[PDB]
């Protein structure tokens, strides 16, 4: 019952993902081993959507493992939550990537994809109703930013009518641990804006941020950020997974949240975030949880929201509550930021209620924003490319693989293009 | 901002000295329990840290170890449950059976 | 399943290769005689060791390096040493005349039937492993045997081999600081033969080590043993992402292609952090941000160059041991808020870092202590050019005079090479000077 | 400068025409839907043989 | 219903509020773990005036703690009660002020001003209506006096119409604990006296004679001040949160206290107060309940009442008594000392009554008086600033910080206005 | 119609108006050849004031430059907006002046200035209807100082009835390039005092101040004093340029800014200045513009404008708002600050306002304040020159080319009586 299924690859993929369903299976009271050891029948009613089934009544992923080198399934295999996987939906190269775009995508990927693309389309043909795709990957790094990208393209030509989310993690200036991340990034933002249907965007220095400030520890690891990034994406899917007032599925949130094809990036928050030494002195209620929604520090982006004008926004309760007192919050935010909110879309925010919280919380709150603020990432990741490109900087790699400069000059002035229609739509008035 | 000086002597006692008011202030006798409760709790684990003084700093905290249905069961940090070694070869990698294959197929 | 394939040529680099494979035999727990002693060792997925040693079907393991060099007194040394159960018998190859010091001795005249069973053997050692990652060369330039064979092998395997990477840990001759006097012109004849050959060169210059083992060892007399540790501890920090996880791990693969902005350019210069006594390693605090601090100390260049006259381009930075990423990464930005230190424009982010969980192991008997956070550091500079001028400098003054140039001409060798080797020097350094250009 | 000029004005004179369509995925699934809509039909009318 | 938020700093408001919510907390029946242990239900009816309600029914003070030394607030959560306060609430410096006034209000004090600005806007607008703010702190310190009074300003730029309490330990020259005192003691009554809406004036060498005459403790310590004024300021607030026959808030006493809007500092007095050795040996009724009231020796306040004549006073009798027998005893104080009254205003003292007395007592009497005896205090300060300013001892420290002597003229040109215009009702006759 | 023809002498006035008329063009859109490419129809209707027509449709200034040394015109034809000027309004000397007044005031610049003199009534008879003059220049030299002052001496013969005003850089003691200064500041000053209809006065060290504090620049230039400078400059005929609800031309000003005919000097302001990294927030609304106009600190000169009682005051609004927070802000400005304000001229402040803001800026002001703050830099001045001449130091120079004790003599009483008669008006009372 149009159930999904995950594809992930890359280091910082498989790493989201190995916690991400350990969250999933959490949430839906299933043991390491696969068997069900649930509380309630609403835990087992819609385990269709994530899980298949085995012999002995056991569950399995419908999730896909793809990367050049074999380190990270082996480190995966060996994690908590390990054993679900099927060994068979695991697909690896001998040789790596190497960081390089142009061998992610040209040289390796053409002939290392063929066997992901035939395991994709038999776990697509095998649902009887299949609702989308979603895809999780670094843009920074090569297997990630070429082969996926490569494979979300093959995707969109096969499969014209399906959805596809992309949790994109892209490299800031500010924690950058690679040199030639600029060439990749643009190149992979170039192909992603040709097919996704819907982007949401994480930055690992806005992750340390939040656990610095809010959370208040002192030494977080990368378990911490995965964790989460997994909540926020268990949050945007659980109305599909559980019944509630309002019910909403991805398509329903392309609709209300895409005003216009190309603009398709949205920035996301989770909450309530609060440190151990002070949960016992915070009250969970709707007031407090709709201020840490729309707080500037509490988004998972570089993007200063209040620098632009909201386009539009949603939100996702958890929990029980009446609809009158968040209809109420949502009118009163709109009402006093006004100023924040562009005026020839009245009433830019949607709201959906499911009535099962996460395991271990009473209420909770998942927020998907798309506004003009992101420009500015993009834009300083073009100045970084262009500031390297005009001296032909490590350019030799790239062009050892058929690549040339060409597609260089047509990526980068699609990105100009689509920042300056970001800036326009700003900047325009009734 | 103060000593809580208690001893037989009336001059410096405190408690003795904070007689006059109308009610019994509520301050001196939660400081006697919190200095017996203390010493009890200190008996379970066995300190002797040579006064009382030095684990009372943080045997008053209400902290509890996990979290409390107000934010994310993220725990108190992995790092936190990490114990370390340093013999050589302890990190070495294990190459399961997903990675683990022979024979390389010879056709397509 | 990967490995990487060593070359020892040279008396200095079998001394290097002495000491590195003893450091390498300790850190897996391989005995001197070669067969693990633990016996509660198992089998399954267990082989870390494959990229360096190889299962010999009975018993112990073999290393996957070879010895070259024409004079039978180290050979003969190393197979009378402790390791003699170690190596295959057939695997240190010993020639029978010394070069004696002579470019053209090593490459023209003797080399010639040295190279072919050096060459089979080669061969022979690589179908057997199955992941080959690259090679790694050691020689010092201002040997002649060394030099020349060098040459002749690099030239080989380019043809033989095509594609695959290759890192050379070179020992040029020190600005004042010399044994020969002829050093000069073999040192330019094996540059010449090295530039269009090696996809990474490194500086191992003596008497920067011999600075930094003064200052902070403590120790007045170092000789050659001491250089070969830290050169061990170099290899195995820049090494020990392909055999032990880690949070972010590097390939062989990912220095060049992080590294050389352009293919003429692949000269640079190394740095390890800390140099702990054993009693200094007490009253000291040891955090990742003295550490980095250190390691871009001028003081500390493996070579002796000083950065703070050129510009920056590339650099990488491999931590290993108990650090964290939120660390390193604000000491980036402290480095980079710090102004002593600059790079060129083009290059924004010029850091490559890369984390391993395996704190470095102490030899014992050693002098360095042990601490669980070490950092070993890979910058190219425009500065490097300073060593190229100096040498030239010593090159000009007796080529002017044409002193020592008839026992090269007379072994087949035209006298018209040091022109043109020359000349490609002169480009290098020109395109050296170009580059650092702001726009 | 009278040239200048004219070249300046009659550039001047032409840029309002913006016409939104960006169009990837919207008209491949825009063109694949009326493609199936449309033949449909054109598949239940064939003279079988 | 009608609350109000509480905010101190320097170390003096600090200890001053830390007893103050001890008090409270005591009053309303909270113990140390915040948890309801009290007896009537008369407890909770107006809880939420100065608590706020979490999870598992814990209530917190809506309190605010701020310094530029963390050691105060290090020191305050390891006593007793520390742990109601909410840890977000604390906001700390690094450097210290260093009883210097420059830096507390123009450098780093506007530096740090911000996140705490943050902090009292959120708690503010959680409540549902504000009745006004309190403050309590010190004008012969540093931080206190700088980074306080800037928060005054602040506030009241933000918020024109609430009410303004100020609690200011002004200092004394017999009591001198720093030789800097009158210039930031000058600047920071300067400061308040045109955004303040009532300051009330505190002395420590007042407390202490009240300490050695009255009660005859041989030992006493800041402690025992810190609860003397704690009882009074707790006592100014009864009726808001108790039931009476006659209600009496901050606007009402403001109203009946204020003829002019530059007439506002008032000195206090709290009764019944008695020695250890007649404490059984004393009836309690109202005759001598005022009659300790009304004696100059029982003022909070170095100046002598006897020296000048009350504008205005106003007493908040708790438990139950007769109204009647209130009033004849105000009469009679009125008739008999109608010299020390002025004339062109009649009846000027103004009395109130609730229900609930002090925990432990049977009767008790908080008195509030604006009268021309407080001139002395602001005569002693500026004639001290004057004879060290002619000098120009100690200039440097402030004029090195972007600070002009120009402003210290100003300082004390207003302090001689206002003194003269705060005298000239002494012998103005109808 | 009503047009104003700019003279500009010494490097200073050079500087001065090179950078006016750029900011004049970017303003009216006009490019370095005197090409129009504005916009709007308003750019155009008003720009006879400032431009002349040539054939073919170019504008050209009506600029005189004259100077002692080509070096200074050679430098400023060369860079940019240089080839707005005509050649033939050229004037420079050979020889120079040597920072001479009496050389530049009686040798060279009487045999120099016919030349000047013929091409300024050439323009002078070329406006339709002359409104005025403006001149640009600093006290610090000596050319300027000389012909100027004795250029404004002629014209004022000519034209006794047409107003004309002037700005003057004059010369600070603690940032001093030359011993000569008191000399020929105090002889220049004596001359354009009976002769400058109005004359405004700048300082460098408040330049300094201003661009270190405001803006947070570490590193000023010439180029960016100047920049401010004409600012300030180009501010004040914002309303006879451009319409607005009460437009107020320079005859207007000088109307309403002198009380009495000796007491023509002004000390000015801008507002609002921004730092330089601006976070994006807010607007700039009539209150902090008021605030910041107000700030004493604010004022481009180095005398304190608390230091005396404020003669008048005027402001020009540029921007569209109401009035009626403009007049109320004004009263609460003279009722906060009555003491800064003389009684016996209440209501002093000229208030105008034009619609079209500045580039870049929603909202704009300029201040215009006369002050009796100025005395004490006259004070001074007239110290320092006293101090120098009472041993005849450097004099002998100035005796040598034609003039004697006597004009020192009478130009230092002149000046003492300026001073003193412009204190008695400061404790003049009503
Ligand atoms: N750092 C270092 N350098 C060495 C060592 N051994 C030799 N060298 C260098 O090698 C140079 C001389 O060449 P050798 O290595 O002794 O001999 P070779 O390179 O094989 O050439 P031949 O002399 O012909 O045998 C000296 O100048 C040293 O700088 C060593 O153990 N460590
Ligand atoms: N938030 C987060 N970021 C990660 C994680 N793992 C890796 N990254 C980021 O991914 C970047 C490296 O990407 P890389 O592994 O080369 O991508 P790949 O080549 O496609 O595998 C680093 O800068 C990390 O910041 C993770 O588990 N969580
Ligand atoms: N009554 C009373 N006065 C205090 C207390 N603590 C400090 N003071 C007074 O405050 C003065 C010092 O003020 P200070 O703490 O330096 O001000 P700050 O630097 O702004 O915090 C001393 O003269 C004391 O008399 C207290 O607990 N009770
Ligand atoms: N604000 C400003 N001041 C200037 C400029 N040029 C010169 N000055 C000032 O003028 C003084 C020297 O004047 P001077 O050049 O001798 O005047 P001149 O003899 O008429 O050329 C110096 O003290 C400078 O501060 C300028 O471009 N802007
Ligand atoms: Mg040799």
């Amino acid at each position: 019952m149009r159930e999904i299924v995950h594809i992930q690859g890359g280091q910082c993929g498989n790493q989201i993902g190995a916690k991400f369903w350990e969250v999933i299976s959490d949430e839906h009271g299933i043991d390491p081993t696969g068997t069900y050891h649930g509380d309630s029948d609403l835990q087992l009613e819609r385990i269709n959507v994530y899980y298949n089934e085995a012999t002995g009544g056991r569950y399995v992923p419908r999730a896909i493992l793809m990367d050049l080198e074999p380190g990270t399934m082996d480190s995966v295999r060996a994690g908590p939550f390990g054993q679900l996987f099927r060994p068979d939906n695991f697909v690896f190269g001998q040789t790596g990537a190497g960081n390089n775009w142009a061998k992610g995508h040209y040289t390796e990927g053409a002939e290392l994809i063929d066997s992901v693309l035939d395991v994709v389309r038999k776990e697509a043909e095998g649902c009887d109703c299949l609702q989308g795709f979603q895809i999780t990957h670094s843009l920074g790094g090569g297997t990630g930013s070429g082969m996926g990208t490569l494979l979300i393209s093959k995707v969109r030509e096969e499969y014209p009518d399906r959805i596809m989310e992309t949790f994109s993690v892209v490299p800031s200036p500010k924690v950058s641990d690679t040199v030639v991340e600029p060439y990749n990034a643009t190149l992979s933002v170039h192909q992603l804006v040709e097919n996704a249907d819907e982007c949401m965007v994480i930055d690992n220095e806005a992750l340390y941020d939040i656990c610095f400030r809010t959370l208040k520890l002192t030494t977080p690891t990368y378990g911490d950020l995965n964790h989460l990034v997994s909540a926020a994406m268990s949050g945007v899917t659980c109305c599909l997974r559980f019944p509630g007032q309002l019910n909403s599925d991805l398509r329903k949130l392309a609709v209300n949240l895409i005003p216009f094809p190309r603009l398709h990036f949205f920035m996301i928050g989770f909450a309530p975030l609060t440190s151990r030494g002070s949960q016992q002195y915070r009250a969970l209620t709707v007031p407090e949880l709709t201020q840490q929604m729309f707080d500037a520090k509490n988004m998972m982006c570089a993007a200063d929201p209040r620098h632009g004008r909201y386009l539009t926004a949603s939100a996702l309760f958890r929990g029980r509550m009446s609809t009158k007192e968040v209809d109420e919050q949502m009118l009163n935010v709109q009402n006093k930021n006004s100023s924040y909110f562009v005026e020839w879309i009245p009433n830019n925010i949607k709201s959906s209620i499911c009535d099962i919280p996460p395991k271990g919380l009473k209420m909770a709150v998942t927020f998907v924003g798309n506004s003009t603020a992101i420009q500015e990432m993009f834009k300083r990741v073009a100045e970084q490319f262009t500031a390297m490109f005009r001296r032909k900087a490590f350019l030799h790699w790239y062009t050892g693989e058929g690549m040339d400069e060409m597609e260089f000059t047509e990526a980068e002035s699609n990105m100009n293009d689509l920042v300056s229609e970001y800036q326009q739509y700003q900047d325009a008035t009734a | 901002a103060e000593k809580y000086k208690n001893e037989q002597e009336p001059k410096d006692n405190t408690s003795i000295q904070r007689s006059w008011l109308p009610y019994k202030d509520k301050a001196l006798q939660v400081a006697e329990n919190n200095l017996i409760k203390n010493q009890t709790l200190n008996q379970t684990k066995g300190f002797t840290p040579f006064n009382p003084l030095i684990t009372y700093k943080n045997n008053m905290s209400q902290v509890q170890q996990h979290d409390i249905a107000t934010s994310l069961p993220i725990g108190s940090g992995e790092h936190s449950d990490q114990k370390r070694t340093n013999q050589p070869g302890e990190f070495r990698h294990v190459r399961t059976d997903v990675t683990l294959i022979r024979n390389k197929p010879v056709t397509k | 399943m990967r490995e990487v394939i060593s070359i020892h040529v040279g008396q200095g680099g079998i001394q290097v290769g002495n000491a590195c494979w003893e450091l390498f035999c300790l850190e897996h727990g391989i005995q001197p005689d070669g067969q693990m002693p633990s016996d509660k060792t198992i089998g399954g997925g267990d082989d870390a060791f494959n990229t360096f040693f190889s299962e010999t079907g009975a018993g112990k393991h073999v290393p996957r390096a070879v010895f070259l060099d024409l004079e039978p007194t180290v050979i003969d040394e190393v197979r009378t040493g402790t390791y003699r159960q170690l190596f295959h018998p057939e695997q240190l190859i010993s020639g029978k005349e010394d070069a004696a010091n002579n470019f053209a001795r090593g490459h023209y005249t003797i080399g010639k039937e040295i190279v072919d069973l050096c060459l089979d053997r080669i061969r022979k050692l690589a179908d057997n492993c199955t992941g080959l990652q690259g090679f790694l060369v050691f020689n010092s330039v201002g040997g002649g045997t060394g030099s020349g064979l060098g040459s002749l092998l690099l030239e080989r395997l380019s043809v033989d081999y095509g594609k695959k990477s290759k890192l050379g840990f070179t020992i040029y001759p020190s600005p004042q600081v010399s044994t020969a006097v002829v050093e000069p012109y073999n040192s330019i004849l094996s540059t010449h033969s090295l530039l269009e050959h090696t996809d990474v060169a490194v500086m191992l210059d003596n008497e920067a080590i011999y600075d930094i083992c003064r200052r902070n060892l403590d120790i007045e007399r170092p000789t050659y043993t001491n250089l070969n540790r830290l050169i061990a501890q170099v290899i195995s920090s820049l090494t020990a992402s392909l055999r032990f996880d880690g949070a972010l791990n590097v390939d062989i693969t990912e220095f060049q292609t992080n590294l050389v902005p352009y293919p003429r350019i692949h000269f640079m210069l190394s740095s390890y952090a800390p140099i702990i006594s054993a009693e200094k390693a007490y009253h000291e605090q040891l955090s990742v941000a003295e550490i980095t601090n250190s390691a871009f100390e001028p003081a500390n260049m493996m070579a002796k160059c000083d950065p703070r006259h050129g510009k920056y381009m590339a650099c990488s930075m491999m931590y290993r041991g108990d650090v964290v990423p939120k660390d390193v990464n604000a000491s980036i930005a402290t480095i980079k808020t710090k102004r002593t230190i600059q790079f060129v424009d083009w290059c924004p982010t010029g850091f490559k870092v890369g984390i391993n969980y395996q704190p470095p192991t102490v030899v014992p008997g050693g002098d360095l202590a042990k601490v669980m956070r070490a950092v070993c550091m890979i910058s190219n500079s425009t500065a490097i050019a300073e060593v190229f001028s100096r040498l030239d400098h010593k090159f000009d003054l007796m080529y002017a005079k044409r002193a020592f140039v008839h026992w090269y001409v007379g072994e087949g060798m035209e006298e018209g090479e040091f022109s043109e080797a020359r000349e490609d020097l002169a480009a290098l350094e020109k395109d050296y000077e170009e580059v650092g250009i702001e726009t | 400068i009278e040239q200048d000029y004219m070249y300046r004005s009659q550039q001047d004179s032409f840029k309002p025409r913006l016409l939104p369509k960006g169009n990837k995925a919207s008209d491949l699934s825009y063109t694949y839907t009326k493609q199936k809509l449309s033949q449909i039909q054109q598949n239940n009318n064939k003279e079988l043989f």
